[PDB]
RNA sequence: UCAUGCUUCGCGUGGAGAAUGACGUAGCAUGCUACG
RNA sequence: CGUAGCAUGCUACGUCAUUCUCCACGCGAAGCA
């Protein structure tokens, strides 16, 4: 419904970052690591979305990582 | 199961057998005719398990095949079949900060750091352009991520502070985008 | 106040303190207070209501209560004289309370009193009692000792569990706070033996007998013998005693100079690794006149029993020598003529100092058998490393094989997109649903499996009463006493898997097939024939597992060698598959729960019990937090199968072997060189099958406690009051094995207290009407001996009671069980959690598995652990199954689909039309086959 | 098969049945000719089961030969990898220090774990936060099991280089923990 | 990138048994011809 | 009644060909505890 899809949009969201070779910077990843973790372990979705747009800055900051006219097309 | 020659004989042997038993001749005849009839037979179900084994073989080869072409295809296109599917689920959530920082992050207004959640929160972001600045910021509230932040320092593109009264209608080709905005959570 | 008044002056005695009556003037007083008995009538150590004694307490200068009693109490008047004479003996001995023995008029007639002088409130069999049969639900006896000598304040037990060991660690520094106290005590024993064997008396020690400041008194009942053949009893005292010796870490004091508390450590010989002199000296000091022999090194044992018994006191001695001393010995040897650095040898906390039997040195080459022998050991490889110093776990760090440390994340899960849109558009994860997704992968960062090593940290030394554990191991022999065991060639031995890891180093050129095929069957007999007469210490890898959850940790496996594997299956093995083939026993390893297994266990289990209740348990943390006691009785309970095919020296050997390879071995994780504590390693040949016998011996345990603490009086049952009386005796009272009671005991815990065994997992069926009278144990009993035992405590998370058994045990296993009809009668079926099934089928760790059409055959698995969910009351559970049997159909269409478009050919495969009905499924659970 | 002689005599028999049918003959010799073509073709089935017999046993063999051959080979090699891995190490160690302590034993036998502690060249230690450098190996110098040892390089998680200005307590937050520092045994 | 247990699916080798077809040797029974 | 010749019916053994049921191992893929 809601709260089922925004654990299913987290990890595939890490899946993505961890495609893009965030592990090289352990700092950030253990960051992204703890945000995925505690998406997966809530009970309240107020929470679990504004840690998913926590989550989401990471990969919108690095802005050459992706192109988000063509993905967004 | 015809288009094998052998069968073409037993079917006529067989017939000869069905006409057979309608004229009741001699019991030689009926015993030569059950002879040819069971040799044919034979013949015919010898042949039909070397068809059914090539038939098992073609099966298993083309199993095979398709399933190492799936893989190969599969593992190919793994980074571009991820971010497709991440930006569709991202859609049908369908949420406003989610939209909010994703059409922002279109026209290049994209955060430097993680957005915090805190009120005791540092953002800092970047802002190319006088048109996207005065659609998100007025005066000295900062619009992002649907939470409201009060801006700081406004760093031009060449380190030099920038005062928030020069940034203004006309004063958009003296300065030199794009702008670095430092906002704390309100 | 006349009469009341008078008496308080006297009781007072010349020593003028401050008296303050307790009770009510001349009247007795009564407590409740835990008595250690053995008599004709009743025997064990409970608590019992006691009316005899007057207390006074005294108090300070400043009108302040302290911590002094006088204690006076009335008897006959043959006691009286009897108990005047002995202390006359006795009097000068300073480990002796002050008495004084006067007489009184009571109503109309003189009335002897005995007067004991300055006593402690509490006895040392209080603090015995409330240590060893610990409950947080009611603890004040545990509370007001702590309190009162200063090891805590009193609102420290305000927080929310103080007492655990995980969630509050800092527990252990406030029981270290009575060590010195205890150690006192047992200096002040010592002395009143002496006296005792000086003076020419004959009694027994109980530990209710002497207060917290270490002075006895009583001497009711000592006999005087020859002024120099006098014999104290001291059996039961030190057996009771023991758990808490290394709970409050007394012998601390033995680490500084001159055993003082405020002098320096004692600097040792860092060369040095023989302690016998000290630990001789060290039994001396505390254990004098227990009359049993202590062999320091345990090669030379007299049997298991012996090594069991003098392994605890050496135990209890190792944490007094430094840690740099333990490990593998090191010696040069020249092989052609350049010097190798090799172990030759091996000192355990547990076994002393072992030497190999077959030392060459000056050798000329080396076969393969040698070369694996050599680079299996760790010391060419610590010898030639840096010296490391890891500070994010508190473990022993050796040294570091490379210049770099080695930091290792965990990646999350794949998502199956196709099959969780199916999902929805059929209904599921709507919002208010009982169905909800719950395991997911949790990734984890670089610092993760040096975290889950380091939760090792909940291993403690634990010494053990040793006359508990030698009847307790006696009985649990009995449940392994139908199967048969014994060494085989290396050509009999069977290797499920050859494609598995060889561990370190040998993972550098091959896997465990390249060995098995190198090695002749003549090569591995070698090997096997010189692991008797010889120590290999090995090197142990930590690997990370990968799997779905729903727990946030990150699981370490242990990546044994095959060095020591090869040998272990050589030993262990024919006694491993004789257990695995059995049906009907207490422990049901390979056991099916497919076509009525699960049936046949539940009513194996429930037997023929009068009043059944059902319970049932799950250890925290089982291999981190075991002690290293009852591993080595786990591994001598396996080996009692080899009493043909091998001597006490080779059975010694293979037992310092596994103790070298899987107990205190090194740890490989990261590229870095650590020493384990202790615990089991999860990897090893036997870990299955010894978590069985831990798990049984703690049940075996929990019974015991439960039936000694009983008090005999009130027992209305005659062949049970017999039975607790013989099993004292025949505990503290009994120096050889009774078999006959052993066979007694066995049956009656057959009778009243059947269980079912799994690794770590049990179910009991119970009487219930004994537990509730205390003659079997409860959960209370069990929570009290993994508390005292195990060093963790056992929360109500963990332990479930039923007391309908028409619907069978909570979990086992993580199964649930249904009772449900089947055809014409009603069985019961497992079912699992459906979120695990759904969790499966939605997150993989795979991408090529979220492509289902590659995949059909793993759904159909997923199916058959899905199917008994159809017959739940719950309509969503229901539909898990018809779910999958739907997705499974519309894979098939669409593989179909694709090979006629990608080839032109169709499959005719009209056989998979049986993957999608619930015929294929419900055959196996039914009893057909 | 083709090769063994029995299919000559099958061929003659079919031949001969063949030409006898064709010629038309009484009756009596065709029933001896079928006789001769059932009974050839039973004894050259016989013998061709075991010719294929012999082919498969003969085909069997030779997978056996090869794995046997290369598992030698297999052999020979990772024998050479672990004498070569032995023989690497026993260069790596400063033999002077390890003959020191080693003839200082009483019997030749000592701790292996005290074998780094006195002997080794280098120091490796990993530091989790801030407090336990401060604590541990704060300066250019440090003092750890009764040796002087002075830094020479600090990394951090993602091996990249650290000047010891760089840690401060306020710059802590802007590092990589764990940091790993190697010294180098003093004197 | 471990130890164990259970289960499903596919391929192969072999042993035992079941059914069917062709052919052979021997034994018994019935029918016809020549001779003693 | 015996010798020789031919025809049919039945029984025993042997030999291959074809299909099917169970089992023992081998090899590969997967699921669960
Ligand atoms: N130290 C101490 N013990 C006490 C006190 N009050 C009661 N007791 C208990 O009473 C006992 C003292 O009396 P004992 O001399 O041991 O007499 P007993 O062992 O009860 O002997 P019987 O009663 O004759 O069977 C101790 O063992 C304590 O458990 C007290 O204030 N201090
Ligand atoms: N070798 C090995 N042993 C395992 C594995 N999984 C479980 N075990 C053994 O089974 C024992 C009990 O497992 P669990 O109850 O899950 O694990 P636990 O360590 O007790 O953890 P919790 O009970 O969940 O706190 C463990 O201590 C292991 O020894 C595995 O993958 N490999
Ligand atoms: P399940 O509830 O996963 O575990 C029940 C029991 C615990 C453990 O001793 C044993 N087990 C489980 C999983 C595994 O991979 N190995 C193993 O020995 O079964
Ligand atoms: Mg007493
Ligand atoms: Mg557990
Ligand atoms: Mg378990
Ligand atoms: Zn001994
Ligand atoms: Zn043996």
């Amino acid at each position: 419904s809601k709260m089922s899809d925004v654990k299913c949009t987290s990890v595939v969201l890490l899946s993505v970052l961890q495609q893009l070779r965030v592990e090289s910077s352990s700092k950030l990843w253990a960051q992204c690591v703890q945000l995925h973790n505690d998406i997966l372990l809530a009970k309240d979705t107020t929470e679990a979305f504004e840690k998913m747009v926590s989550l989401l800055s990471v990969l919108l900051s690095m802005q050459g990582a992706v192109d988000i006219n063509k993905l967004c097309e | 199961f015809s288009s094998l020659p052998s069968y073409a004989a037993f079917a006529t042997a067989q017939e000869a057998y069905e006409q057979a038993v309608a004229n009741g001749d001699s019991e030689v005849v009926l015993k030569k005719l059950k002879k040819s009839l069971n040799v044919a037979k034979s013949e015919f179900d010898r042949d039909a398990a070397m068809q059914r084994k090539l038939e098992k073989m073609a099966d298993q080869a083309m199993t095979q095949m398709y399933k190492q072409a799936r893989s190969e295809d599969k593992r190919a296109k793994v980074t571009s079949a991820m971010q497709t599917m991440l930006f569709t689920m991202l859609r049908k959530l369908d949420n406003d900060a989610l939209n909010n920082i994703i059409n922002n992050a279109r026209d290049g207004c994209v955060p430097l750091n993680i957005i915090p959640l805190t009120t005791a929160a540092k953002l800092m972001v970047v802002i190319p352009d006088y048109n996207t600045y005065k659609n998100t910021c007025d005066g000295t509230t900062f619009t992002y991520a649907s939470a409201l932040w009060e801006i700081q320092q406004v760093v031009d593109a060449d380190s030099k502070i920038v005062q928030l009264s020069e940034i203004s209608m006309d004063n958009s080709p003296n300065l030199a985008w794009p702008l670095i905005v430092t906002a704390l959570r309100a | 106040s006349a009469d009341a008044q008078s008496f308080l002056n006297r009781v007072c005695g010349v020593s003028a303190a401050r008296l303050t009556p307790c009770g009510t003037g001349t009247s007795t007083d009564v407590v409740y207070r835990a008595f250690d008995i053995y008599n004709d009538k009743v025997a064990g150590f409970a608590k019992f209501l006691k009316t005899n004694c007057c207390r006074f307490q005294e108090k300070d200068e400043d009108d302040n209560l302290i911590d002094s009693y006088f204690v006076v109490k009335r008897h006959t008047f043959s006691n009286y004289q009897h108990e005047e004479t002995i202390y006359n003996l006795l009097k000068d001995c300073p480990a002796v309370a002050k008495h004084d023995f006067f007489k009184f008029r009571i109503d109309g007639d003189m009335v002897p009193h005995i007067s004991r002088q300055r006593l402690t409130k509490y006895t040392m069999a209080d603090l015995v009692y409330a240590l060893r049969h610990f409950d947080e639900g009611n603890c004040d006896t545990l509370k007001e000792i702590l309190v009162t000598y200063n090891c805590c304040d009193d609102d420290y037990f305000n927080k929310k569990d103080w007492y655990d060991f995980v969630e509050n660690p800092d527990i252990l520094r406030v029981y270290a706070n009575l060590g010195e106290r205890v150690r006192q005590a047992l200096l002040k024993t010592v002395q009143f033996c002496d006296a005792m064997r000086n003076a020419g008396i004959v009694g027994v020690l109980t530990l209710d007998n002497q207060d917290l400041n270490g002075n006895w008194y009583d001497f009711g009942d000592f006999i005087q013998t020859t002024p120099g053949s006098g014999v104290p009893v001291v059996d039961s005292y030190y057996s009771l005693l023991m758990p808490i010796l290394t709970l409050t870490r007394a012998l601390t004091a033995e680490s500084h100079v001159d055993t003082d508390l405020t002098k320096p450590y004692i600097k040792w010989d860092l060369l040095k690794y023989d302690f016998t002199e000290e630990r001789l000296k060290l039994f001396d000091r505390y254990f004098k006149y227990w009359d049993q022999t202590y062999h320091p090194n345990c090669v030379n044992c007299l049997d298991d029993r012996c090594i069991l018994h003098c392994a605890n006191f050496n135990v209890l001695f190792s944490t007094v020598f430094p840690p740099t001393s333990f490990g593998p010995l090191v010696r040069k040897i020249f092989v052609d003529g350049v010097p190798f650095v090799v172990s030759t040898g091996y000192h355990f906390r547990e076994l002393g100092v072992v030497h190999n039997q077959d030392v060459n040195l000056h050798s000329s080459r080396l076969s393969f058998k040698e070369l694996l022998v050599y680079a299996a050991d760790p010391a060419m490889h610590a010898a030639s490393g840096n010296l490391l110093l890891d500070k994010r776990t508190t473990c022993f760090s050796v040294a570091a094989l490379t210049n770099n440390v080695a930091f290792q994340t965990v990646k999350p899960g794949n998502f199956n997109k196709d099959f969780y849109d199916f999902a929805v558009s059929k209904g599921f994860f709507k919002e208010g649903s009982s169905v909800e997704l719950k395991h997911f992968f949790f990734a984890q960062d670089g610092n993760a499996a040096i975290s889950d090593y380091d939760y090792y940290r909940y291993n403690l030394p634990t010494m053990c009463d040793i006359r508990q554990l030698l009847f307790v191991v006696e009985v649990v022999d009995k449940y392994f006493d139908c199967y048969d065991g014994g060494c085989i060639n290396a050509n009999q031995v069977i290797v499920n898997n050859l494609d598995k890891s060889a561990g370190f180093p040998f993972n550098k050129w091959g896997k465990a097939r390249l060995y098995y095929d190198s090695m002749s069957y003549e090569d591995q007999d070698a090997l096997f024939a010189y692991t008797k007469r010889n120590v290999i210490p090995t090197i142990t890898q930590m690997n990370l597992k990968y799997a779905i959850s729903a727990k946030n940790r990150a699981r370490t496996v242990a990546g044994v060698s095959i060095c020591s594997t090869m040998t272990n299956r050589q030993f262990h093995q024919k006694l491993l598959k004789s257990i695995a083939a059995t049906r009907g026993a207490t422990v049901v390893i390979g056991t099916s729960k497919f076509y009525g297994g699960w049936h046949n266990m539940l009513k194996t289990v429930y037997s023929d019990v009068e009043n059944p209740h059902l319970m049932g348990w799950d250890y925290p943390k089982c291999d981190r937090a075991m002690p290293n006691m009852l591993r080595i009785m786990a591994s001598l309970v396996l080996a009692r199968k080899h009493t043909t095919c091998c001597s006490l020296s080779h059975r010694f050997y293979r037992l310092a072997n596994e103790c070298a390879q899987v107990l205190s071995e090194m740890v490989m994780c990261g590229g870095s060189l650590y020493v384990k504590p202790g615990g089991t390693s999860s990897g090893d040949a036997t870990t299955a099958y010894a978590n069985s016998v831990f798990n049984i011996c703690q049940a075996v345990t929990a019974n015991v406690n439960a039936l000694l603490s009983t008090d005999g009086n009130k027992i209305a049952d005659k062949y049970v009051r017999n039975l607790q009386h013989r099993l004292y005796e025949c505990l503290y009272r009994n120096r050889d094995v009774d078999t006959d009671f052993v066979n007694e005991f066995y049956a009656y815990l057959r009778k009243h207290f059947s269980m079912m065994i799994l690794s770590d997992d049990a179910v009991v069926c119970f009487n219930s009407t004994y537990a509730s009278q205390g003659l079997v144990a409860s959960i209370k009993n069990f929570k009290s001996v993994l508390y005292y035992q195990n060093n963790v405590f056992m929360s109500e998370a963990k332990c479930w009671t039923e007391t309908d058994l028409t619907k069978g045990p909570h979990e086992f296993c993580s199964q649930h069980t249904m009772l449900v009809k089947q055809g014409d009668d009603y069985v019961y079926l497992p079912y699992p959690d459906p979120s695990r099934i759904l969790g499966a089928g939605c997150f993989v760790d795979d991408i090529v598995k979220t492509d289902g059409t590659l995949m059909i055959e793993r759904f159909v698995s997923l199916a058959i652990d899905a199917y008994p969910l159809t017959k739940h009351p719950n309509q969503e559970y229901a539909d898990v199954f018809h779910l999958y049997l739907q997705y499974i159909r519309k894979l098939h269409d669409e593989l179909t689909g694709h090979m006629l478009d990608m080839y032109s050919v169709m499959l005719t495969n009209d056989n998979t039309s049986r993957y999608w009905e619930p015929e294929f499924y419900e055959a196996m659970y039914t009893p057909h086959t």
